[PDB]
């Protein structure tokens, strides 16, 4: 049995991200087991409130990439407006397409099959920076983040701290 | 000149389109204002599926042509 | 009261007002030979009021080359008196009966008049009188590879809705009074010009919001004109325009009138110049039948070609029709006068059964009016077609053999095919199958695999299926079923039960593909299709692919070292919604339903796998503790679901149910809100509840409310189900049980180590209850009696009521929450007939991509379009060319770093990448520590370690994909490796 086009595609952007791995994050897989299941470690953000901070998250590819987005799951405990407590990244990127029905958010802004998994990832960097409040995930971190950003700094920095701690259990 | 792209649904497309332009050009601004990417776009005209590189003049797309977008369907 | 248990894929097509009209819509059916009985089929199976037949004439042998109800042992009955009783049997809510005699007067009793097998002057006759009184009629033959169909409904034919589109939307802008609409900013309308349009929040003139309709005038794609509204407001502004469809006046000329001057619907524009030739030779086809005592010109008779071209020219000057006649192509159609194809009453029968429907429900656009079609590209080239070969024989074949000749018949009856799928399309394929005497011969054969029962609402549109057949596999009930249509397949049918994919390679492995002829899809997902195509990619078979969607279809064929597969190309995703928006910021009942769907899950089969998994697995605690998304949640539910909150009398799960109320309906509302006050606002100015944000608003409970009831019964029914309690429908206990219920006061709320969940302790041991389980609620749609629609509808509806959103009967829910296909018999007759006869171009062996032919088409608008299949993609390389697609590379089982060095020099490119499946096994870019490790062992078994799975004994074979870039730095894809263990 050959291969289908979503697994050609994957092989290719894998080996182009590995090949001139763009600062931030790095990118391989679970297991060679499958190439559909990434894990991507990425540092907090220059400046930002995670600075410092080391996030691991999971890229799930579909089968029928790249006409479907891939899920981002945060495996590090983070605190974040446009992220679910299960982990689960929520941005318009990776929204699935497209239009409708009062005519709202285009087709364009979402998920479309050109975009690159390194697309993807600097769109989850601009998140850290930025939060997004059309789109919560995280009820009580959106309402923080708005009510008193000095004690969503603290959780933030906390759970920067955690991140650091964990590192350490490669022992 | 002008063509027109009716849909397997029944709307009807019209584009008012150069001799020169490309298939790619026209996959596009039918993504403009349907919401498919061009990949998944299937345009047919005179018995033979557009292909994307080519023009419209090299199909010998006049005005008045009229294109079919199709899809694929998954029931059984 | 319409069975929906029945018609439900239909009613998704058509409606229940179209079937209403329908039910009372009486047919008759003229002629019952292979167009005529397909054409019947499907009408018994959509649901008119009643189908009258008239067929006096006795059956011949050669009608069984496409009348699948009729037998040897009929001939010399009546047509219609042999097909009545099969019909009747499709459907219990559609009486099947037979005339002996015609009159005039008696077309009154009647909605709509089929004619087939009949003169063109008695079509003349019966049309006269029809379209005097507006009585439907629709005209139909098929001739061999040609076909061709003649609407008439009408002077006056009122159409309801032309196409089944929904009503189009859009959010205005601005309204000048001179009557230019304005859309939002870069949003095109659609719309067209006689669309009629009506507006809602229309702020600056409230009067447009009254929902008188206004004719539409296109401006351009972003504004229209309506007309003048200087009458009230200056200027209007953020409204929202609704399409009205508006009935829409067809005018049918009459048969006699349009004969000089025909309407055409072209379904190929490649051959626009051929229609009306056709128009001619089937007038031909009459006049020389009326010379000849009712006799066709007989098969390559080059004797009645002559005389069959030289009434061409009369009728054509007879009617003053000004065209050169192409006499290559009209004796075609005399050579192929007395053909009789399968493939072809299936597809015009489909299609004609369609327009039957929407001379009775005003539904859809009728063909207008002339349809003339030919699939002439089907004819053999690789077998002698003459006079002799077609000569008809004592057999069944004859109508086939009229066409594709003898030898050609031995072709077909030898063919080994693989049918996966025993669906819709499925049936109809096999029907044809057993009509073409496919596999009929020696080492001929037909394996057909489905692992799918037959359901009650299967049988609609999968008629090789009765009501008794239920619970049966319909692999095995539709070779039964094709046993009898043709007795040679007795023996020569096998049916499996497999779902089709890696599992079942064992099954469907090197032995079974070898010895295949080409392989045929009758599948209902994407999934499946891609596996059969990669794997036909693979044994070098041809693929015949089709697929359906309400009155849409289309038909796909892959030729080895041809054309490219199935896979080459992709279609646009199944629509799904992220969860943040379904969460807490729904804006559609489709949202909601998508919730209530994930709260059905929730409350009724989570929970209750994870109680039976406890009580079940030794290590599941621990086990969960380490292996699990949420820990927390798991414990939560053993203890909730054994102990707490576990119910000890029905009324119980009345009190749980009422809780649940307040739990997803009003106090998570109220704590939604805590957090984002009505009033809130994001850092932008803009107000945090608009747009696509609807503000919602806590339910008080009311057990006199409608929804608010229906969800308590419900919810309780469901959750007695899983503790295994009866339920109870007596409305009067719940009455009692939720008087007396206070509920608990709600307020929105504001070293770790924290590893509270030593309340895995508080849980009873599994020794505490061996032998006892839950029962999980599997949903299933289509049962209307378990609560699972009825809840999915109220807890939607109830969520629709907080949000402000229009909520939805369980029809509309059941549609969505259930991802139901629509489908009808219609659509997929149509598409096996166009699958057949792309076959017999397959087994003709023909060469040549042209030849063959891809099918879209919408019976809804009598939109039909054909194009060549797309080429394989080449790539010569070192001289000669190379199939990207279907050329391979064949190496031993040879070990990693030889196999890079195989291609180092026998072809001159580095493998910077290698892959099996979805394994990587190799990269350049790997780290040269487990590079070392990894590059002296063979491929089988440096695949057995990453995939951690040990080969299986029927694996002779393994498959692997590389990139490979040329000594200059760029990359280069390259034929695929089939490694020989």
């Amino acid at each position: 049995m050959p291969s289908s086009a979503s697994e050609q595609l994957l092989r290719k952007q894998l080996k182009e991200i590995q090949k001139n791995p763009p600062q931030g994050f790095s990118v391989g897989l679970v297991d060679d087991k499958s190439i559909f299941e990434w894990e991507v470690m990425i540092i907090g953000p220059e400046d930002t409130l995670y600075e410092g901070g080391f996030f691991h998250a999971t890229l799930s590819f579909p089968q029928d990439y790249p006409l479907m987005p891939p899920k981002m799951k945060f495996t590090t405990e983070i605190w974040h407006p446009n992220v679910h407590p299960n982990g689960e990244v929520c941005i318009s990127i990776l929204h699935p397409p497209g239009d409708d029905k009062y005519g709202y958010e285009d087709a364009g802004e979402r998920w479309l099959p050109v975009h690159s998994p390194e697309t993807i990832l600097i769109s989850v960097i601009s998140m850290l920076s930025s939060p997004n409040d059309e789109s919560p995930a995280n009820i009580d971190a959106a309402k923080e983040f708005r009510e008193n950003p000095q004690e969503f700094k603290k959780r933030v920095r906390r759970l920067v701290r955690r991140s650091i701690e964990m590192i350490l259990e490669h022992h | 000149m002008q063509i027109f792209v009716r849909t397997l649904t029944g709307r009807t497309i019209t584009l008012e389109v150069e001799s020169s332009d490309t298939i790619d050009n026209v996959r596009a601004r039918i993504q403009d204002r349907e919401g498919i990417p061009p990949d998944q776009q299937r345009l047919i005209f005179a018995g033979r599926q557009l292909e994307d590189g080519r023009t419209l003049a090299d199909y010998n797309i006049q005005r008045e042509s009229t294109l079919h977008l199709v899809l694929r369907l998954r029931g059984g | 009261t319409i069975d929906e248990g029945l018609y439900s894929r239909q009613l998704y097509v058509l409606g229940h007002e179209a079937m209403k009209q329908m039910s009372q819509s009486n047919v008759l059916i003229i002629g019952c030979k292979g167009l005529g009985v397909e054409i019947a089929k499907n009408v018994c199976l959509a649901g008119v009021k009643s189908v009258t037949l008239y067929d006096p004439q006795p059956t011949r042998i050669e009608d069984l080359s496409s009348q699948y109800f009729l037998t040897e042992d009929d001939i010399g009955v009546p047509r219609a008196k042999v097909t009545v009783s099969k019909l009747a049997e499709l459907n219990q809510y559609v009486p099947v009966s037979v005339v002996d005699e015609l009159s005039t007067e008696y077309l009154k009793n009647f909605k709509c008049v089929v004619v087939t097998e009949t003169s063109l002057t008695k079509q003349l006759e019966i049309n006269d009188f029809t379209h005097k009184n507006h009585i439907a009629y629709i005209a139909a033959d098929s001739r061999g590879l040609f076909g061709s169909i003649f609407c008439d409904f009408g002077e006056n034919f009122i159409c309801t809705d032309t196409d089944g589109n929904e009503p189009l939307t859009g959010m205005i802008a601005s309204i000048t009074d001179d009557g230019v609409v304005t859309m939002l900013e870069e949003t095109r309308h659609g719309l067209e010009n006689g669309d009629f349009v009506k507006f809602t929040e229309v702020k600056g003139m409230p009067g447009l919001n009254d929902g008188t309709p206004r004719k539409v005038e296109v401006k351009g794609p972003y504004t229209f004109s309506i007309g003048s509204v200087k009458d009230l407001g200056s200027a209007g502004y953020n409204g929202v325009f609704t399409q009205v469809k508006v009935p829409t006046k067809i005018s049918f000329k009459s048969l006699r009138e349009s004969l000089k001057d025909p309407e055409y619907v072209y379904p190929d524009f490649g051959k626009m110049m051929r229609p009306p030739q056709y128009h001619i030779a089937f007038q031909a086809l009459s006049a020389f039948a009326d010379a000849h005592e009712g006799s066709l010109p007989r098969p390559r008779n080059d004797i009645d070609a002559a005389e069959f071209f030289e009434f061409c020219k009369k009728i054509a000057s007879t009617l003053q029709f000004d065209v050169e006649l192409d006499e290559k192509l009209i004796k075609e159609i005399s050579y192929q006068a007395r053909g009789d194809l399968v493939a072809m009453s299936a597809f015009l029968g489909g299609a004609v059964a369609q327009e039957v429907l929407k001379a009775t429900t005003s539904k859809f656009y009728p063909l207008k009016q002339y349809f003339y079609f030919d699939s002439l590209e089907s004819l053999p080239s690789s077998v002698t077609i003459s006079e002799e070969t077609c000569k008809p024989r004592g057999c069944r074949y004859d109508g086939q053999i009229a066409v594709f000749g003898s030898e050609f018949q031995e072709k077909i009856a030898s063919l080994s095919t693989f049918l996966v799928g025993a669906g819709a399309i499925g049936c109809e394929m096999l029907k044809n199958w057993a009509m073409m005497g496919v596999a009929t011969g020696e080492s001929g054969h037909i394996s057909v695999t489905d692992m799918d029962s037959i359901e009650k609402s299967n049988l609609n549109r999968q008629f090789l299926f009765r009501p008794r057949d239920v619970g049966k596999l319909k692999s095995e009930c539709a070779s039964t079923a094709v046993s009898i249509m043709n007795p040679s397949l007795t023996g020569k049918i096998t049916s499996y039960q497999e779902r089709v994919g890696p599992e079942s390679e064992g099954i469907f492995g090197d032995e079974f593909f070898e010895k295949l002829s080409l392989v045929t899809n009758a599948l209902d997902n994407v999934e499946a299709r891609m596996y059969v195509d990669r794997r036909c990619v693979f044994f070098e078979k041809p693929l015949l692919e089709s697929g359906t969607l309400g009155t849409k279809g289309n038909t796909q064929v892959v030729v080895p070292h041809l054309t490219e597969s199935y896979g080459s190309s992709q279609d646009p995703p199944e629509k799904s919604f992220p969860i943040c928006t379904l969460k807490n910021f729904p804006n559609r009942i489709e949202h909601t339903i998508a919730w209530a769907r994930d709260l059905f899950e929730g409350l009724f089969k989570q929970p209750i796998d994870n109680v039976n998994m406890y009580l079940s697995s030794p290590n599941f605690l621990e086990t969960s503790l380490k292996t699990s998304s949420n820990p927390r949640e798991v414990l939560e539910n053993i203890r909730d679901y054994l102990v707490t909150e576990k119910p000890l009398s029905f009324e119980e799960c009345i009190m749980w149910a009422r809780l649940q109320f307040d739990k997803f309906f009003n106090n998570n509302i109220q704590q939604l809100l805590f957090n984002f006050p009505k009033d809130s606002v994001t850092s932008t100015g803009q107000p945090f509840w608009s747009g696509p944000k609807r503000a919602p608003t806590p339910l008080s409970f009311d057990i006199h409310n409608r929804e608010h009831f229906d969800f308590i019964v419900a919810a309780a029914s469901l959750y007695a189900f899983n503790y295994g309690l009866k339920s109870e429908t007596d409305p009067a206990i719940y009455e009692r049980v939720l008087a007396g219920y206070n509920p608990p006061p709600f307020a929105p709320k504001s070293k770790d180590k924290q590893e509270l969940k030593s309340i895995a302790d508080s849980l009873p041991p599994p020794s505490s209850l061996v032998g006892f389980r839950l029962t999980p609620a599997e949903f299933e749609k289509d049962d209307d009696s378990n609560h699972h629609i009825d809840f999915i509808t109220a807890a939607s509806n109830l969520r629709a009521m907080n949000y402000d959103i229009t909520p939805a009967d369980r029809f509309k829910t059941k549609f969505v929450a259930g991802k139901i296909v629509p489908a009808m018999c219609t659509s997929t007759a149509v598409v096996s007939g166009l699958v057949c006869l792309e076959l017999v171009k397959l087994v003709d062996g023909k060469k040549k991509i042209e030849e063959y032919k891809n099918g879209f088409f919408n019976l809804a608008i009598g939109l039909f379009t054909f194009s060549d299949p797309i080429a394989s993609p080449k790539m010569k390389v070192n001289g000669k060319e190379i199939d990207k697609i279907w050329d391979r590379y064949n190496l031993p089982d040879c070990t990693l770093q030889e196999l890079i060095d195989y291609f180092q020099k026998e072809e001159g490119l580095e493998v910077t990448m290698l892959s099996s499946g979805v394994s990587l096994l190799y990269a350049n870019f790997q780290p040269p520590k487990k590079l070392a490790e990894r590059l002296p062992l063979k491929i089988s078994e440096l695949v057995e370690q990453i995939t951690k799975k040990k080969l299986e004994p029927f694996r002779k074979h393994l498959v692997l994909e590389i990139c490979c870039d040329d000594a200059n730095g760029e990359d280069v894809e390259v034929p695929f490796i089939c490694i020989k263990l």
